[PDB]
């Protein structure tokens, strides 16, 4: 409750206002057109505005620390939360979030989303997040008793499971991949879906030293940002040559086809200049444009995607496709932010994905036993060493594994690699080298 | 709130965890049983409870799931068959340990 | 009344279904997508917020991208569904930046859909489904919970996002930038989301050490977890007193504390939020794509700006200035990070007029050294005067 | 003379052989043309080769650990060393090295060097290093009793001091500077000399937590490698415009003047392409060549020296000269190698160099008290922080101080900068926020 | 036999002169240099090893740069002097890379000096004063004591250096590289000199943990220093019992030891040198100048090659191979590091034929992460086959 | 080698430092005196020696120069007046501490 001068300011402006939206739901629940027997207070969203408005005045959150709730059989999936002013805002005394498993790349039908809304209107606040940063559909705010009821309905009537939370595998997500992109090197959605199903047990029951995330990108552009927001990133690529259609190249040069598919049409950058916008920007300088012909020295191409991104009608990805595996990405806490480090330069990416799955399971076998409490894979890599990760995955060290070799000489060697081993008697040495 | 059961009193939070480990008593386990989907307490149940209690007193923290399974010899699957809510919300709660924290 | 789903609290394990996962994406595909998946030839951005993909067989699918607040009601969701049923045969999707996309299979329906979307606004005035976010623009802001749901924030999320998108709205509905500019916000240093890899990142930070609730700490906290949670080893175990009696607690060396709040994440007896102390740190220069230059982390350029609900003007203004200067000085295809790597940091600050403070110089462990300048290469700027 | 099969192999080849030279000295002392009464065994050099030969065979050094010798009044300058086979090689049983202070940029006169040789031939081995890596004239091999004698001759007769060794300021060194280079931005030799004389007490007597070195470069090209091999590096530069002679530029474009003063002459690189070899290589791209006219946007020039290095006859350093101060360079141990980090972008560098001395003394005052035992300045910087260094030198933080700003958010603030300070009552917090 | 200086060991402090420092350089200046110092107009490289500087007034000074073994006898020094008295009025100097420069004021004297220098050789055959080291060439090698004088080496200095300069001799007497190539050597990881900032660096390394003389250690060593000397905390204080005697000592966890030898530097009771264990690590890509690109550290590309006295064939061949491939494939003005940065590491390895091993992947503390590859950008090479 | 003085025997190395700190005794100082340019031992010399011995016994290492001066109140200059060879080669040697190590 209930007057909200500060929040009202956020109803001004062009961008869709979350306040105006929350107020619409408050009005809908107060009117109750469908005569629903709300299983939590109809005024739930109203109290959420009110406590939010108070936070705006005090500049301080009003949610108590933590909360541990859930459904039988799972060790995660619900983020419990209790407001710190129960008497002032009874509508949000309990305000739990339920994370629901979403379809890969978030394709939906109205019938399905409406079905979900029907369950949530009856048993929840009527508020959601579409979607949480990891990918889950987020049902924002309900009471403890409704958790099992919501779960029962989702599984029995909507054939939908909960997502993940805690020290386990989290909900995997992918870019839209081959569903609507000509750059996709593999079926990201399919890999995402199959693996999510294959590792349900790891996702619902915390068995890991800490959280673990999967993300699948169809190419280096990183539309789901797997390299920055997942412990195990699978990013598609090709091994053969980029495909060049000279007729299409001439159409770009002539102005018929617009660079970057028209992504820079809101400004006059002048006529397309293939030399300055493509050949001259290639990071490896492996492209050539002569006598009106465009060529690529594929051997020296790092497949960064720039030329393809800029002339998508003329330059296509190769036909010998697969993916790269990069691991260890994580936010700063504790030892510093990390992005995925290249582990497997090229691996098969076709269903049933046995190749990728073997790498995943080998990493888990090691990490589940060696990782310290609350230690992300990336931090275990830092502590134990990249070389250890290569061993455990049976991966041969290659130059591609470094952005630069080490510049410190503190090199460890295996005893068996050193003639004579490490057992030495000081007395013998001292017969050559007196004290 | 304060749970009143079997002539005993147990201060708890909104999630039903004991506010003080030292207030634990055998009746606490008998109280929380149904709420944790447990109808009958077996020796295997006590074995887990006993380990969590010793580990906590000795180390000051709840044991990692890996350690819990390795010592008791119970795999995670068995652990859930014993405590439907899991080692945290279920076993730890029943053992009197404090509520688990962090990102879930 | 109690309206049961069928669940039995007396026999919870009865009838329980588990490990079914999500529904398969294929069940929700538009027919044009299901039929042509994997056989796409090329695409074209027709206008701001409107794309077209053409299959090898000539089939086409048009996509209209609409901004969305992420935090939304079932009523809003239902409206998106009403639109999808009216023009898209009941299909829609959401993007990795939380925008909504409606897809149709022909140009006549596309014109109708677009005209429809433009008419939808909230009573108070804002567009319900603004069209845009394609090409070289600013497409929504990846954000977090803030004061709407989390216990560890140092700032809000939804409020600042609305404030910033309002001022950058013209950039969402047009494609005039040198390259895409990704803006992200996180309400605390846990940095959920995308802050650490965005062109412009906003992170809530604290400036005061946590308070220690000695009377309840030992009861509510796993001491060792709190000790091991500190990146700067500022927490240690100590004997304290409660009511003249000895108890186990912790001690915080304020000179080693940089107020990250990780100890509070692990221990409810160490709260630290503070209305006047909390604020936002502004970062820039990150990206995750591998286009031309390799991915990069965003760097802190403004250590602290105060929280100023409901529109965070100081912060909003700085974000706007950075985008304006960048859009004016950067070369085509240059991401903010690329641009700065070209002109140099001293020029970045000179052109933006932003005040550089010692707080931006890294001092965290050995890697900090690498952030300093090991070269005589520098340009003279007002800084040196 | 010992048999030396393996060393003999090193008398072969075109490069001046140290073996042939040492052998010549053995012969000289054997004949003793001058009739000296050698204060150490005439066969000293003969034994060094003998023991060096043994080391070649066995693959291991034959010097005992350490040694602590010196002259009264000083805490260093002499590196003690004892062979570990004194019965086999009596002539190197004691084999101490005396570090002798050398003139700046190592300019000498025959009379001077000959005088030094006269003393050495008598009291040492006849063997030297010219020069040690820090700079010193190195007198390689003598016996303990000779030290005081040497030191007395050096001071009373040759007006020359010992160099430094140990936990103190070491011998400073400079590039040749204005003596023979048109790129020199200040008198490096003078600064080197003046500061060596000023700081003598700090050089001869260990007062520091560890070793400390000064190196002075006339410009960025780094001919004494100050930014790599000194804790406090002074590198010259200018702050005004690069001087451009258009006609000379034309002489380059035409072929009359050779690029880089002829440095690449030994190979056919094509004719000079000012665009390809200069304008296009400029790090900042601030150069332009239009209509046979070269110009430089100096505001965006980082003074890397490339264009000047390439067209020395047409492009000259500015007239408003000074230097940059970079600090912290050191080799790996313990914590990793460091190059100097920019501290003072531009500072005056005219005799008697007070501004620079001010910085030196402020750093020492801090480091001397805060540095841990055997901790190099660079490591103190990493542990305590760059911001502390700025504070103690009264230096305002500027963007020039970083290559990039931090990407972690673990930011420290000073209490005084935070409204309300850090003293808070949790009691008052609980008023707003119920447990 | 004793010949005094006048020093009185009975009254050591009498007549002691201290703190006089070095003789002033100006004392030693050839006339033309003293007169025109600070007034130089330009310079020219006339041939390999021969330069001329022209003052603004027109005066000229010609310089002839000659190679030297650094480790030299008074007879040699003497010889340099004689030459200077004959052609340079008794003046001469030494470079930062331990070459000898002779200077004259006219071309006629210049030609006479050069002709003479070319006739000076040792009885064995090597040139005493080879001319060169200028321009884009391989000048002298910066190096250390080795087995000639130090107790902590893992390899020799003078021997290797000779072996390598013989093989690269043609590169010293000509100017045919894309840019200068600095070669430096250090006999142990303390890295005295320049190995960590050279185009090609050679570093002596150990492969075996030190032996512990438990019996005498406490006696000989300050235990806390040995413990603190370890970068990997492999050393710990212990109470040992040797021959039934209780003594303080240290224990080394061979699993944490990487044979740096720092503990030996601090404690004579932890010797670690080994004939078959010791060898050389090869590094490339460093530079100190700020020309175009910023300075950089050399990087380990070959973790281990064996010591092979007296000419270290294996190591020498690798050095020659690197120089050969670089000279052929690098563009004008490209230092080895610049070239590698352009072609990439996998290509460097493909082109040189060098074996890449996991030993080259950094694993030392937090900063090691930054050396791994955080990008999808890579080239397919023989390695991935 | 082994030093014989005032009926005592001190094992020493080539630089004159005692092989074993426990073999130190007052006769040692009287023996070392001249070698280290000291004609007569003063109250100040002994105060330095005393400090060095207590510090070594307590910490296992020789004190840093800044600690030696700060504690004894003797500036570096005074410390050299007392011990011409310096705190290391002179004072430590005379105090019976082991030979200094590291680079130089
Ligand atoms: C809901 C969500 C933010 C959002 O509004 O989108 C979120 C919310 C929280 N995150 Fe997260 N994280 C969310 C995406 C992320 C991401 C991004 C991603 O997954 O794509 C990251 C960065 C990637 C990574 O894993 O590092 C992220 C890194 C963190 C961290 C830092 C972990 C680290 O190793 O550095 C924490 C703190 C911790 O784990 O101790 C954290 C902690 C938390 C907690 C659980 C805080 C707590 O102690 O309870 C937050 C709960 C807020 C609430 O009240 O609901 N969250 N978090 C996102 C998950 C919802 C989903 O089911 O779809
Ligand atoms: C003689 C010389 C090598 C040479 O052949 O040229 C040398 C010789 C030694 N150096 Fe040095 N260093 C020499 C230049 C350097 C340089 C380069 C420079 O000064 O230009 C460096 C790198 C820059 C720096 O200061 O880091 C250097 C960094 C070291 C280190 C590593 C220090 C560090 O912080 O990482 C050590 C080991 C240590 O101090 O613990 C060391 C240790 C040593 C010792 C004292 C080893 C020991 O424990 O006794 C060596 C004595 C060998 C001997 O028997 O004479 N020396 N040392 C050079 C000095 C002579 C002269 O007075 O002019
Ligand atoms: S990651 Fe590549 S395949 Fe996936 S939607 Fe983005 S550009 Fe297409
Ligand atoms: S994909 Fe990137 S590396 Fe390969 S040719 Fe195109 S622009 Fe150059
Ligand atoms: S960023 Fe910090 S405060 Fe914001 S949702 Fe993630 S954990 Fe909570
Ligand atoms: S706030 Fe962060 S820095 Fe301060 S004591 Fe807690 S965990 Fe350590
Ligand atoms: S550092 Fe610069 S001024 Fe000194 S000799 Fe080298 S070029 Fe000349
Ligand atoms: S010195 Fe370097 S930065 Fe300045 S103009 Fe000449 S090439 Fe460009
Ligand atoms: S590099 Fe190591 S082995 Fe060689 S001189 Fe310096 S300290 Fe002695
Ligand atoms: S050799 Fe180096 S890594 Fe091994 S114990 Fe000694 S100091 Fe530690
Ligand atoms: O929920 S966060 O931990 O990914
Ligand atoms: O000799 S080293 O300490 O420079």
């Amino acid at each position: 409750k209930h007057p909200t001068p500060m929040l009202d300011e956020l109803e001004k402006g062009p961008w869709p206002s979350f306040v105006s939206d929350i107020k619409q739901e408050c009005d809908n629940r107060a009117k109750n057109p469908k005569g629903l027997d709300y299983q939590i207070p109809a005024e739930c969203p109203d109290d959420l505005l009110g406590i939010l408005e108070l936070s705006f005045h005090e500049g301080e959150t009003h949610w108590k620390h933590g909360g541990i709730v859930g459904v039988f059989g799972y060790g995660g999936g619900v983020i419990g939360r209790y407001c710190d002013q129960p008497e002032m805002f009874p509508g949000v005394a309990h305000f739990h979030t339920v994370r629901l498993a979403q379809p890969a790349a978030k394709y939906y039908t109205a019938e399905y989303l409406e079905a979900i809304c029907d369950v949530w209107d009856l048993r929840g606040s009527g508020l959601t997040n579409m979607h949480g940063s990891t990918g889950d559909i987020v049902l924002l705010g309900t009471q403890t008793p409704q958790l099992e009821e919501i779960f029962f309905e989702m599984t029995h009537n909507l054939n939908t499971d909960l997502g993940g939370s805690g020290s386990n595998l989290r909900t995997p997500e992918s870019c839209l991949g081959i569903s609507r992109c000509e750059f996709a090197c593999y079926d990201t959605q399919l890999m995402c879906y199959q693996l999510t199903q294959d590792y349900q047990d790891e996702l619902h029951r915390p068995a890991f030293p800490y959280k673990f995330k999967f993300k699948f990108d169809g190419c280096p552009n990183g539309c789901v940002a797997s390299m920055a927001r997942s412990d195990f990133a699978v990013i598609g690529t090709w091994k053969d040559d980029i495909k060049i259609d000279q007729e299409a190249v001439k159409a770009y040069v002539g102005g018929e086809f617009k660079p970057n598919a028209g992504a820079h049409a809101g400004r006059d950058w002048g006529k397309f200049d293939i030399e300055a916008e493509v050949v001259g920007l290639c990071p490896t300088g492996c492209m050539t444009y002569e006598s009106g012909t465009l060529s690529i020295d594929n051997k020296n191409c790092t497949r960064c995607m720039h030329c393809i991104n800029t002339m998508p009608r003329a330059l296509k990805i190769g036909d010998e496709r697969g993916a790269s595996i990069l691991v260890g990405a994580k936010a700063p806490v504790l030892d510093g932010a990390q992005m995925g480090s290249l582990l497997i330069p090229f691996i098969a990416a076709e269903e049933p994905f046995d190749e990728v799955k073997e790498v995943i399971e080998n990493i888990w076998e090691w990490w589940m036993e060696e990782g310290k409490n609350r230690e992300r894979l990336g931090e275990t890599m830092k502590r134990v060493g990249f070389q250890k990760l290569l061993e455990v995955t049976g991966t041969k060290a290659v130059p591609q594994h470094v952005s630069e070799p080490r510049h410190n000489p503190y090199i460890f060697f295996k005893e068996e690699e050193v003639p004579g081993g490490w057992s030495r008697d000081i007395s013998d040495y001292r017969k050559r080298h007196m004290r | 709130a304060v749970v009143e059961f079997a002539g005993s009193a147990f201060e708890v939070d909104e999630d039903g965890f004991l506010n003080a480990f030292d207030d634990w008593c055998p009746e606490w386990v008998k109280y929380a049983k149904g709420s944790e989907g447990i109808g009958a307490g077996s020796a295997d149940h006590q074995k887990i409870i006993d380990f969590l209690q010793d580990y906590y007193k000795a180390n000051g923290i709840a044991p990692m799931v890996r350690i819990l399974s390795k010592n008791t010899g119970f795999a995670l699957k068995e652990i859930y068959e014993l405590f439907p809510s899991g080692p945290g919300k279920g076993a730890c709660k029943m053992a009197g340990l404090p509520k688990p924290t962090g990102c879930v | 009344a109690f309206i049961s789903s069928g669940y039995n609290p007396a026999k919870p394990m009865e009838n329980r279904i588990t490990d079914i996962g999500p529904r398969k994406f294929t069940e929700f595909f538009p027919p044009v997508i299901a039929k042509n998946a994997g056989n796409w030839d090329y695409h074209e951005i027709l206008e701001p917020g409107i794309l077209v993909h053409v299959a090898k067989n000539g089939d086409k699918v048009f996509t209209v991208r609409c901004g969305a607040a992420r935090l939304m009601s079932t009523s809003h969701i239902r409206e998106a569904c009403e639109i999808a049923k009216k023009f898209c045969n009941g299909h829609l999707r959401f993007t990795t930046r939380n925008n909504i996309e409606f897809m149709v299979d022909n140009e006549e329906t596309l014109k109708a859909l677009v005209a429809d979307l433009k008419t939808r606004k909230f009573a108070a005035g804002s567009f319900k489904f603004p069209i845009g976010g394609t090409g070289a623009s600013i497409s929504n802001i990846v954000h977090t919970q803030g004061w709407v749901y989390c216990h560890t924030p140092a700032t809000d999320a939804s409020g600042p996002v609305k404030a910033v998108m309002d001022e950058l709205f013209e950039e969402f509905t047009s494609m005039r930038l040198p390259a895409i500019v990704r803006v992200s916000l996180a309400c605390c240093i846990n940095m959920c989301g995308a802050v650490h890899c965005s062109d412009i990142g906003l992170v809530g930070i604290h400036r005061k050490p946590p308070m220690i609730d000695h009377e309840n700490l030992a009861e509510l906290c796993e001491i060792p977890l709190a000790v091991a949670a500190c990146p700067t080893a500022a927490v240690k175990p100590i004997t304290a007193e409660v009511n003249g009696q000895k108890v186990k607690s912790v001690a915080i060396n304020n000179d080693r504390c940089m107020y990250c709040g990780n100890c509070y994440t692990m221990c409810p007896a160490l709260p630290l939020s503070d209305g006047t102390g909390d604020g936002i740190a502004i970062m820039v220069g990150g990206k995750i794509s591998n286009r031309i230059k390799v991915p990069s982390f965003s760097k802190v350029v403004v250590a602290f700006v105060p929280n100023e609900p409901p529109r965070w003007p100081t912060m909003a203004k700085i974000v706007k200035k950075i985008v304006e200067v960048y859009a004016e000085d950067a070369r085509k295809y240059e991401r903010i990070g690329d641009w700065i790597h070209r002109i140099g940091w001293e020029t970045f600050y000179e052109k933006t007029g932003l005040e550089f403070s010692h707080h931006c110089i890294d001092d965290f462990r050995d890697p900090a050294y690498y952030t300093w300048r090991q070269s005589t290469q520098f340009k003279f700027v007002s800084f040196d005067s």
